């Protein structure tokens, strides 16, 4: 068959031999090999290299190896430093890097050959800000994880310049899990309305230790900002009467999407997690859905581009890829109905700032 | 023990440069000019330029330097992404990094700490601006970050303040690099202290349009957080009282500093005649202190054992054998150079160093004291500059202040006669300060009124129009 | 103000909801400690701790 060889650079998550991201990438390339509408005349084989965590130099060496193998895009990684390295190893050689998680963008960067797919956190923070204006708040308390900075919460921070807010910023203890003295100072300082900012494992941790601190009452109100709020387990907090709201980007109410959530978690392709942790079981998390959608929309851009072959690209030494610039215009131009919603990029800077959210909240059911 | 090679990675331009080539050539000149006994390890420093800030090209440059038998790398000056690539490459090859640049990347501890940093920490500069604002008795300040990375560089300042429009409101310059709308929001939002974060040219544009808005007189206190402050030139904005603070890192008592600035002054004119030489770039001084720190620590290493330098390759993973030992000998060293003291704590940051604080004065700068690494700030070391004719408003009511025959100069002298006129005459004749009279704006004594402010002469005082309202106000 | 634990279960969530909605703060429980632990777990899940 006609050959096309994507590539992935994934990170060593030791819950199994393959993390959720690489599981989603291999599962997704299997379903696009199988569906004979999306690319019936080609075959997506894929070269997947697995790097350690926080290794910019190992990532780049791996990516130059993939580019030597000859590749037609590069998916992942998800950490900011290694992602930045491989994004410029691509911007150089002219192959489309397709991010999946939110990297920290350097504003002076002139890289044109990248497409992010996590919804851009400026526009997502505008959504958080419209929730803050809708609940008519004054005394917000942003609580951010220090794995990233405030740079993605720049719109919440620039918010009290142009509104009437009082936004006290506090920082989670990054080295540990127990948020006990933070939550104690939060309760003592009467900081009721709290915007969290953390990955959903951290969100389950702070919710459990907010329950044991007794900060789960009628008063408190936790706007989460991870897109995995629905994959929390709200069974211990369902009755207390917290209004914890948050955003959801998966199309779980659509049938063709929920069938693939089921086909994901009906044989435990998703790795079996710790059920005593606090997040639920048998779900497709947002990162896995985003990687699924990533290789879907890149497959679409291959279908709009017939004659494109895959060229041997010698790293740290030579030309750009020939077909890559037309290919990259095609990926940025591409449009897809996927599990994340619709998918179309802001065609200037490659980010994704046009999408449908779903404001979910905790009611008694 | 052949010699001591090093690596310079630069982010300057050949013409009108900040001058890192001249700095490191001058430094190699100086430490080769030290005549030790015996004819010991003659220091060379290799220049490796780096055109655009891009991690791929940095990786190419680093891959060239590692086989050249480097003992420690330093630079790049003003490219943070290139600095992070250099840092992780040399941290996996155990070549010591000496970061002369700032930290705009989110620094993670899982990225290993094989990287000392001569440039003071973002957390330290944030603590310095927070202690300056404490010693202004916490005024309703306002940041003007040039780029989003300001929030990373001032993380501790932002999260140590209740972000609102009365304690700290953060405003960010837009893609246009024009500061007038956010300066206008600052003016009519009734805020005084303006913390400007940016490089020299963008802070220059903000302060120039701040003067061309009228916000430069002694009401407004500007805190510039560029540690490349004193190379600025605010001619036309340097006023009688302008409160333009700033930080600086030069022990100008240093015995090399005048010939340092003289050599860079000469080599600026020769390289380009674009403008005057604005003073030494902090990155140039930091590169001088950097190569001195490397030479002192490696001479301490070679004084205790024998060092060995082997040409490493980017492909394979030959770790340098003396990585942790040179890291300990680096993070123990103390230097006394063109950034004050160079002593490092455990993490590889900098401590026991003194930030001079400058104020933009008549021709250049004039200190408001120092801010130390640990302890608080002595705002009175040169002197504490809290110490930084009048207008006489009157109604015209007989017989208290009665108008004279209004043909001659009824202003100052002839403006009236009567008990009020001689009253203010004798009053400031005693209190010894000249003040010119002016008839009131409304003609009523005025009432505190329901349009927000007062009416008449009351509002004429209250809106700070004139100075002393010396007339029969009840 | 007397109320009564539903003895045929430990599903006292409607009683705890009535006590919460009626703003009955100070409560004298009267039960053996098995039932006391049960009602304490229920009142934690009810958010009355």
């Amino acid at each position: 068959t006609h050959v096309l060889r994507f590539g992935g650079i994934f990170e060593y998550v030791e819950s199994g031999p393959m993390g959720a991201e690489e599981l989603a990438f291999r599962f997704a390339v299997n379903t696009i090999n199988r569906n004979r509408t999306l690319l019936p005349n080609t075959t997506l084989t894929y070269d997947t290299q697995k790097i350690n965590l926080y290794d910019s130099f190992e990532a780049s060496k791996k990516a130059c190896d993939q580019l030597s193998l000859g590749v037609a895009a590069i998916f992942g990684p998800s950490h900011s430093s290694s992602a930045n390295a491989v994004q410029s190893i691509c911007n150089a050689l002219g192959v489309p890097h397709i991010q999946t998680r939110w990297k920290h963008q350097v504003s002076d960067n002139k890289d044109s050959f990248y497409v992010s797919l996590y919804p851009d956190f400026s526009s997502l923070s505008r959504a958080i800000l419209d929730l803050v204006q809708f609940f008519k708040w004054k005394t917000v308390t942003v609580v951010y994880d220090d794995s990233t900075g405030l740079i993605r919460l720049q719109e919440l921070i620039k918010a009290p310049s142009r509104y009437n807010l009082r936004l006290k910023i506090r920082q989670l203890p990054a080295d540990t899990k127990d948020a006990k003295p933070l939550l104690k100072e939060m309760k003592r300082g009467k900081e009721f309305h709290v915007i969290f900012d953390c990955s959903h494992e951290m969100a389950a941790g702070i919710l459990k230790q907010a329950l044991a601190m007794g900060m789960m009452t009628e008063y408190y109100h936790y706007i989460f900002t991870t897109l995995d709020l629905f994959a929390l387990d709200v069974e211990p907090y369902r009755y207390s009467g917290v209004n914890m709201t948050g955003f959801r980007i998966l199309n779980t109410e659509n049938t063709q999407v929920s069938s693939i959530i089921e086909k994901w978690s009906m044989e435990r392709l998703q790795a079996p997690p710790k059920p005593d942790s606090g997040l639920l079981d048998g779900f497709m998390t947002t990162d896995a859905a985003l990687m699924y959608d990533a290789v879907h929309v890149v497959s679409v851009a291959v279908q709009q581009f017939p004659q494109m072959t895959v060229s041997s690209l010698q790293c740290n030494r030579h030309k750009p890829w020939r077909f890559g610039t037309r290919f990259m215009s095609l990926i940025k131009e591409a449009h897809w109905e996927g599990l994340t919603g619709r998918i179309t990029f802001n065609k200037t800077n490659g980010l994704r700032t046009d999408f449908d959210l779903d404001v979910i909240s905790l009611k008694e059911e | 023990l052949s010699s001591l090679r090093m690596a310079a990675i630069l982010d300057d331009q050949t013409v009108c440069g900040r001058g890192e080539r001249l700095a490191l050539a001058l430094a190699r000149e100086q430490i080769n000019g030290i005549i030790e006994v015996p004819a010991k390890a003659r220091v060379e420093v290799d220049i490796f330029e780096l055109q655009r800030d891009s991690q791929y090209e940095t990786t190419d440059t680093m891959c060239q330097i590692l086989p050249k038998g480097v003992v420690s790398v330093l630079g790049p000056s003003s490219s943070p992404a290139s600095a992070s690539t250099v840092s992780h490459i040399c941290g996996e090859k155990e070549i010591p990094h000496i970061k002369v640049g700032p930290e705009e990347t989110p620094r993670l501890q899982y990225l290993r700490f094989a990287s000392v940093s001569l440039y003071p920490s973002n957390e330290d500069v944030s603590l310095a601006v927070s202690r300056i604002l404490k010693s202004f008795n916490y005024p309703s300040a306002s940041l003007i970050c040039a780029k989003a990375e300001c929030l990373l560089r001032l993380e501790e300042l932002v999260r140590g303040f209740l972000i609102s429009k009365e304690t700290l409101s953060v405003r960010m310059l837009d893609d246009s690099r024009d500061p007038t709308p956010l300066l206008k929001e600052i003016r009519d939002d009734k805020v005084s202290t303006i913390i400007i974060d940016a490089n020299a040219s963008i802070s220059h544009l903000v302060l120039r349009k701040a003067s061309e808005l009228g916000m430069t007189s002694a009401f407004y206190k500007y805190i510039l957080t560029t540690m490349d402050f004193p190379i600025l030139h605010l001619d036309g904005i340097v006023e009688d009282s302008s409160n333009i603070l700033g930080f600086s890192m030069f022990n100008t008592s240093h015995p090399f500093y005048p010939e340092f600035v003289r050599s860079l002054n000469m080599s600026w004119r020769e390289n380009c005649e674009a403008s005057t030489y604005p003073g030494p770039a902090l990155s140039a001084a930091l590169m001088f202190d950097a190569v001195h720190v490397v030479v002192s620590a490696v001479r301490e290493l070679n004084r205790s054992q024998e060092i060995g330098v082997k040409p490493l390759a980017c492909t394979s993973a030959n770790i340098w054998p003396h990585g942790t030992s040179l890291m300990n000998y680096l993070r123990m060293v103390e230097y006394d150079g063109l950034t004050g003291r160079v002593e490092f704590n455990s993490k590889g940051q900098r401590t026991n160093y003194t930030l001079r604080i400058l104020e933009k004065s008549r021709q250049g700068h004039r200190e408001i004291g120092v801010w130390y690494s640990n302890r608080t700030l002595a705002m009175n070391a040169t002197t504490l500059d809290i110490n930084l004719t009048l207008v006489v408003t009157t109604i015209l009511e007989n017989p208290y202040v009665m108008r004279r025959p209004n043909f001659q100069a009824l202003s100052g002298n002839e403006r009236f006669e009567g008990f009020c006129v001689d009253m203010l005459r004798e009053l400031a004749e005693l209190l010894r300060f000249r003040y010119r009279l002016r008839l009131v704006e409304d003609g009523l004594y005025g009432a505190p009124e329901p349009n927000g402010s007062w009416t008449g002469m009351v509002g004429e005082l209250i809106n700070r129009k004139a100075d002393l309202a010396v007339a029969a106000f009840t």
